[PDB]
Formats: structure tokens, sequence, C-alpha cells
RNA sequence: CUUGAGUCUCGUAGAGGGGGGUAGAAUUCCAGGUGUAGCGGUGAAAUGCGUAGAGAUCUGGAGGAAUACCGGUGGCGAAGGCGGCCCCCUGGACGAAGACUGACGCUCAGGUGCGAAAGCGUGGGGAGCAAACAGGAUUAGAUACCCUGGUAGUCCACGCCGUAAACGAUGUCGACUUGGAGGUUGUGCCCUUGAGGCGUGGCUUCCGGAGCUAACGCGUUAAGUCGACCGCCUGGGGAGUAC
């Protein structure tokens, strides 16, 4: 009646759009794909790449719970944005954390700088820092045994383009993009960035606050023109790459990854 | 009656001629009941690209909110004028009387 | 003749004939090479390599006054543009800046009509 | 992604050349609206204001000329 | 498309570098394109017929792409 | 255009309520000062086609509301005729 | 009487029109410097320009014409058409609310006006381009295509001409009938918590349903379902010609 009216309200209230609500039970695995059923139109197809955990191998059965992402609808028939990426909101809250009591403490170890900051891997995901973010003082982690037990303390991030640089050792101690389109710049800072959509001549990375990066097709790799980017690195993947050209002004970045 | 927006570039070795220049203006836009918003000497300047020769110029903007007949006889003066190199009166919807981004 | 350091080399590029021309910085010619001079014709001197053959001439006559940084200006279109500098970078001057100089109008003069081939 | 929305600009400024020089080529040309994502109404608005600054010699209408 | 050789910058690269510039720049396809007069209902016509083309390929072809090959 | 201040003179002036603004008479008031006013412009400008156009229909619907006029009240027809000084 | 039609208020975007200024790039020519044998051109050549110093290169000057980038199945205009920037005069469109007028409307034979390009007249101008013309090629020939030159013309003023595949090959005005993806330009609300969210108007590009259609296709911007008015067709040629 107006049973399904307010049942419709009800169900809104209990969803949301993001990857938020832990909800999608996994119903079926098949390797190479997980599927959940998060109360959307579809069921997703999940890869398996989104669920194994620092080592390789799988960690979730059937009727476990992850919540995967939205704000994107129909495809031609599916439904979702990955439920990784969810993850990241996790991994922004305990960072957000650190304000509380000025202190974010887990483990953080960094051993070198791809541009200029230790890179720092939390859990699973790996992330690169600012160059003095590594280190509090002078003391640089290369005399340090190698891939070092810490935390982080956190040095400098970027707040909108994803870059976190963190404090290895020392214990004791405790119009938007375009502009100022310099602090990557100099000529080959790398940068770790995800990519999006390969466009055949292309692969799209492009990850630091609203840019666009490119690794067309003749670096990639160490061969030129039968590579075929699909086949080469990924879909969704955070790599290696840095900048080696920026126009600030026909704002093609034109990243490389034969580095 | 309606708001110009002035700018004016003058001769870099007339720069120390330009106050003088820049009061005369202003008095006859006052004499027809005319208004004066804003006023900025941008000062010396180098030129994007040189314009008759030189290099440098002295720039001066001005807002104004007088009659048409005063503006074409100051645009009659400014063309006359011979240190002055470049004009550029220039119509205004508001009397916009807040400072330009250069000065600030 | 008086010896002078620094230069410019101008790199007149069309679709039939390269022209490779060093001077000083200042404008006045110190010597000149062609495609067409070099021993090319027709089909030959419309090439890159005859364009570098040119610029190598062009080093050569400018041996005498003992030029050691180059700026590179190159005009026009043609094949050569990159063999060019690669020739003349090759002969050994240290090359200071590569510039672009082809003469684009802001629409201008109205172009000669369109062959029928 | 366009700037001027969400300043919420009522006009652009000629005069505000910095602004400008983000929008001009190394080379001197106004950089179109697919590469800056600027939208249509700003983007006339945005040429109009280097027209008039290289008219001022506050830009320059090419690298070259001198 | 002015450049400067950095210091200890290699020859090649600043080659590459200026090559990329010019392509940036579209000169050399500017000049072709002012090499001839092109009457306006033929760089109309282009256009038109260029943007028809681009339709096509984004659309029609995002159509075939949902049924598969094999 | 016609200024606004003119524009509301006129209205006052012919209009009876003054607020009132579409009264017949008043519109033929406004579209025979703008016509006026236009006159000088064209003796100027013999050229200017496209605003003349404008002008002319201007004109028409003039003629059109004076019509409509007569056939309604003729006295008033009259009236706003040797006012505005309409040969018809 | 107020629903059509119009008037008033405040804004909005615009290559809409007319007039007058100005800017920068590039071509051409002139004067001079540097410099030395080629330049130019093509499928390949030659005519042509060059040692009387060309081409290249730099400096200074003259003058004309057009406005790179922005720039877009973007915008404006009744159509023709309109594109650097600035000012003056000026026409239309759209939206927001109200207020007013009170059918004042629609269409239109004759009539009147506007009407690309070329063309004509008189007077200016003349850089580039280029009918005609000349030479060089090509060819069986080449009164063409290609090359080197090149005059009317293109440009401005004021007149005339009154036509174009002047095309959406689709008259104008009004009403009604499933949808989707855009673009552009307003505007109302919403925590603009952010580039957004939900609407509501105008103009516009593409795809497609019913229906329609000889089919192709059209498809809320109809070529669908209807009404009002006008224009026009009646086998091909002869002929849009003769008188």
């Amino acid at each position: 009646e107006s049973f399904a009216q307010l049942f419709e309200e009800s169900l809104k209230e209990i969803e949301t759009r993001p990857g938020s609500i832990v909800r999608g039970v996994v119903v079926a695995i098949d390797k190479d794909v997980v599927l959940v059923d998060a109360g959307l139109k579809s069921e997703s197809a999940i890869p398996a790449e989104q669920f194994k955990n620092a080592q390789g191998e799988l960690e979730i059965q059937v009727g476990d719970e992850v919540d995967v992402a939205l704000d994107a609808v129909e495809d031609g028939f599916g439904e979702t944005l990955l439920s990784r990426e969810k993850a990241k909101r996790h991994e922004a809250w305990i960072t957000l954390e650190k304000a509380y009591e000025d202190a974010e403490t887990v483990t953080g170890v960094i051993n070198g700088k791809v541009k200029g900051g230790f890179t720092v891997e939390l859990n699973g995901i790996r992330a690169f820092l600012p160059g003095s973010l590594v280190d509090v003082r002078p003391v640089r982690d290369t005399l340090h045994l190698e891939g070092k037990e810490l935390e982080f303390k956190v040095i400098k991030l970027d707040q909108k383009r994803n870059n976190v640089v963190v404090s290895r050792r020392a214990v004791i101690e405790s119009e938007d993009p375009w502009v100022a389109i310099a602090k990557r710049y100099p000529e080959g800072t790398k940068l770790t960035g995800r990519v999006t959509n390969l466009t055949d001549y292309g692969c799209f990375v492009e990850i630091e606050e609203g840019v666009e990066g490119l690794v067309h097709v003749s670096e990639m790799d160490w061969t030129n023109k039968n590579i075929h980017p699909s086949k080469v690195v990924n879909v969704g993947d955070v790599v290696e790459v840095m900048v080696l050209d920026i126009d600030e002004e026909r704002r093609r970045i034109s990243l490389g990854l034969k580095q | 009656m309606r708001h110009y927006e002035i700018v004016f570039m003058v001769h870099p070795d007339q720069s120390e001629q330009v106050p003088g220049m820049i009061e005369r203006y202003t008095a006859a836009i006052t004499g027809a009941e005319g208004k004066i918003h804003r006023l900025e000497d941008w000062g010396r300047r180098q030129l994007a690209y040189p314009i008759n020769k030189l290099h440098k110029a002295h720039y001066v903007l001005m807002n104004v909110e007088a009659p048409q007949e005063v503006i074409d006889e100051l645009e009659t003066t400014f063309r006359f004028n011979d240190a002055v190199i470049r004009s550029m009166v220039m119509r205004t919807k508001h009397a916009v009387t807040e400072a330009s981004p250069m000065v600030k | 003749r008086k010896q002078v350091s620094d230069g410019v080399a101008h790199i007149h590029a069309s679709f039939n004939n390269t022209i490779v021309t060093i001077t000083d910085r200042q404008g006045n010619a110190l010597g000149w090479a062609t495609a067409g001079g070099s021993g090319f014709r027709g089909s030959r001197k419309s090439t890159p390599f005859a364009a570098q053959v040119a610029a190598e001439r062009c080093a050569d006559a400018v041996k005498e006054y003992g030029i050691k940084n180059l700026e590179v200006m190159v005009k026009g279109p043609g094949p050569g543009r990159e063999s060019t500098i690669r020739a003349l970078n090759a002969a050994g001057f240290r090359i200071t800046n590569i510039t672009d100089v082809t003469p684009i109008p802001h629409n201008g003069c109205r172009p000669p009509k369109k062959r029928r081939v | 992604f366009c700037r001027f929305t969400a300043e919420g600009v009522q006009e652009i400024d000629y005069k505000d050349i910095a602004t400008l020089k983000n929008y001009i080529t190394e080379s001197g040309k106004i950089v179109p609206s697919r590469i800056t994502g600027t939208r249509a109404k700003y983007q006339r608005q945005l040429a109009r204001a280097i027209k008039r600054a290289r008219y001022l010699s506050l830009l320059p209408y090419t690298d070259r000329h001198q | 498309p002015v450049i400067k050789v950095r210091e200890n910058e290699p020859f090649d690269v600043a080659l590459r570098r200026f090559k990329r510039s010019c392509e940036k720049a579209g000169v050399l396809a500017e000049v072709r394109r002012r090499e001839f007069y092109e009457k306006p209902t033929t760089e109309r016509k282009r256009a038109k017929a260029s943007a028809v083309k681009r339709h096509a390929k984004k659309l029609a072809r995002e159509n075939a792409r949902r049924t598969r090959l094999y | 255009s016609l200024s606004t201040e003119a524009t509301a003179k006129i209205v006052s002036e012919f209009g009876r309520d003054a607020n009132d603004t579409g009264s017949t008479e008043v519109q033929v008031a406004l579209l025979t000062a703008q016509i006026n006013h236009l006159q000088g412009h064209f003796a100027e400008h013999k050229k200017d086609h496209h605003s003349r156009r404008g002008l002319l229909r201007m004109v028409s619907q003039r003629r059109k509301l004076l019509d409509y006029l007569k056939r309604k009240d003729v006295a008033r027809y009259t009236q706003l005729i040797e006012r505005l000084g309409l040969r018809r």
C-alpha cells in the first residue's frame, strides 16, 4: 500500500551511494571473478585482485561482506565501482584520526624515494610521500636495515592530490591544479598513480588532484610498437610513473613508464 | 552618466610629467559633473612586446562616470598627445571602485 | 676575416630545397649552402639527406670564422628540418637554442588556388 | 571542471594577467575549452580579456615577435 | 617554439623536446593548411563532415561493442 | 531603444491611470516616439537595413493599433491623432 | 472576459545591423647592410628571376587586404548573411515575476521592401589572389588540367542589377500525439556540506517508437494526427525557349 512507499523511503534510508555500508555478501566465487549483492539492481563482476591481501591468496569465502562503491549506474548491464577503493576511505579515516591526538601510529617502513620522499606502505597499500617526511631529521634510512620497522609520523600531505610523506624511526620525536603546476615538475619526479582507461594508444594514469597523464605507448616497456598497453600493464592499478614533461597551458602532462 | 574605464600608457621618458597629465584629465572630468571612482598609477612597466621601438611604458588606470562628450574630448587629447602611446577607453556597467588585481 | 665565437644558423626548409645560412648574432651572413648547390637536383634535393649535406657544407664554409656556440632558427615545412640540425650538431658546434620561426600569418593574405591533380 | 564557475566570477578581467597566463600557450595562443575544461560562456569572456591584454601589451600576441 | 639547451643536456634529447614543442604548436599543420586557398564552402564541408565522422565513431561503434565478436 | 524615463513620461501623459501602460493609445504614443527617434538615426545611416526592418515593423504595429482604435471608438482615435499629429 | 496578440519593470547571451577609430602577424615593394652562386618550380622539366650580386639573412620605411589561436554539427539574423580589439548610433530574441490593454489575431493575389557571387555605371584604391592574355610543359592535338608571369575583378563610396543546388531541394500560423543521449542560453528551490541535487523556460545536434512513406527515410524542430490562408504541379523533349 503505502507500505511499499514507506518501504521505499526506508530502503533509501538504509543505504547510501559510496562504498560505505558493508552489505554485499559474496554469493559466488570463481577464479577469477568474485560477485556480491549490496542491495543494488545487479551483482558486481568483482576482480579477484581487489580481494587478496598482501601475499596473493584470497581471504573471503561465501557470506562475507565488504562494501564496494557507487555513483556510476549501468554501462550496459551490471553494477559497481570496486570495493578496494572503499578501503581508501578507511585509510583516510585512520590518517584523519591523527588530527584528534596529533599523532597517527601504525608501522611505516620507507626504504626509498621515487620522487624525493621515501615510500611508505600501510597494510596492503603503499603510498609515496615527499622527501622530508621519511626522516625526522637528516638521519636517512639508507643506513638503516633495509625495509625497517618504525611507524609513520606524518611530515607532509597534499590534501587534494593524495601524496603523504611519513616519519620513520625516531620514536622519541613528537583553476586549481593548473596555476601552481610546479610541484611534481622539475624533470623526472616519480609518482604513484592509478591508471584509468587504456585507449589503445595510451593508458591514462592520472592521480595528482584532477590532472591527466598519458604514458601513451612508446615507452611503457622496452619494446616500441607491438606492445598493445592492455596486455602489458593492467586496468585500474597504481604504478611507477613520473612526469617527463608538463605543459601547464594545453594541460598535457606527458608521463612515462620506461623509467 | 556612463561608467567608463580608461587605461593609457605614457612614454617612459615622460614619466615625471604623468601626474600633471592625470590631474588635467581629472579636472576635465570634474568639469562636467563627472565622478572619478578609482585612479591607479601602475607606474613603469615592462611591455610584452615593444610598441614604437620602446620596451617599458608607464601605465595609468582610471575609472570615471562621465558624459560621453567629455570622454570623446579625452580620447581626442590622447590621440594628439605624443607622450601617451596607447589608450583604451572601455565602457563598464557599474562603478567598480575596488582595486585592481595587479595593485593588490 | 674577423673570427666570431657565437652565431646563428638559419635553416630555410622548403618543400623543394633546403637553404642553410650561418650568420653572426647581429644579422650579417657569414656563409651559406643549399641542397641544390650540394649536387642534388629535383627528387634528390627535396630530401633529409640532401639537407644534411647542405648543412655540413655550410659548416665547412664557416670554419675560418671559428664558431663554437650556435643558435638554430628553423623556418618552413620540409624534410630538411630535424636532419639539418643533426648534421650541424655532428659538425661540432655547441647548439644553444633551437627556435622555430615559420611565418604564420594571423589570416592576412589570400593563398594561391588549390592544385587540381 | 571550470574554474570560473567555482570561483563564481561575474566577469573575467584583462588586468588579472596571472590568471590569463594559465589559459595562454607557451607560444602565446589561447588554450582550447576542451583542454582547460572551461565553460563555454566563460571561455569567450576569457578570450576577449586575453585579446584586450594583447592590445595593452600586458600579454604577448606571440613568443617570437619583438 | 623557442627553446634553450639546459646545462649538461644531451643534443638528441633537446632535439626531441623541440620536436614535441613544434607538434604542440601545430605549426607544420598550420603551414600545410595555409599552402592553398580553401573556399569557405569547402572548409565548412570538411568541418561538418569530420564532425559527423567523429559522431559515428563515438556512438555506432559503442553500440557494436556491446555485442561480442565471437 | 527608448530610454526608461522617457517611456514612463509617455505612459503618464497618455495613460489614464499612469500605472496602465498597455492602453492602446499609450502604446501608439510609445511607438510614435520611437519612430520619431529613429528617423534621426536613419537619416544618418541609410544602409542600416536590419535596423530599419524593426522600425518598419513598429510602424506597422502602430498602424494596426490605430485601425483597432478606429473601429472601437472614433472620438478617442481622433483625439490621439490630434495629439500625436498622425496624418492618419 | 483573458487563455491568443501586444505594452510596461528588471536582467541575460549574442560574428545581428550602420558609422568611426585602432592592434598585431604575414605577404609585396622600396632604400640600405651582410654575403656568394644559385634560386624557383614539377611527376620530371622548362619558361622565369640571378655575378648589372638573386635566393638567404638583418635594419628602416611604404601601402593594401584579411583577421591565426579562441572556434565548437557554438552563437546571432526574416532570408541573403555576419568573426581581431575599442567606442558611438541601432534592430531583434529570451527569461523572471508581477501590472495593464482586452481578440487588437492568422494568412495574403496585386503592391512594397531586403536579397550571395559574378556583372554594370561614376569616382577612389590596388598588397595578395586571379577570369582574359602571354610564355613553358604535358599531349596525337591540349585554344585544358600542371608551371612562370599576369590585366579586369576582388577592396572602399554612392547608384543599378534581382539571380544561385538563394537547399532542410520541406510555405506561413496554431493545436494535439511514446522516449533516449547531448549542446547552448536563462531562471526557481536545495545543507552550492563540492566541480553538484531536484526542477522549469527558450533555441539547437544526433538516434529512435507509434504513425506515415514508392521506398529511401521523417519521426514533438514530422514527411505523424488536424484546422486556416496562400504559392505551385498535370508525360518526356521542343522550352523556361520564341513572339
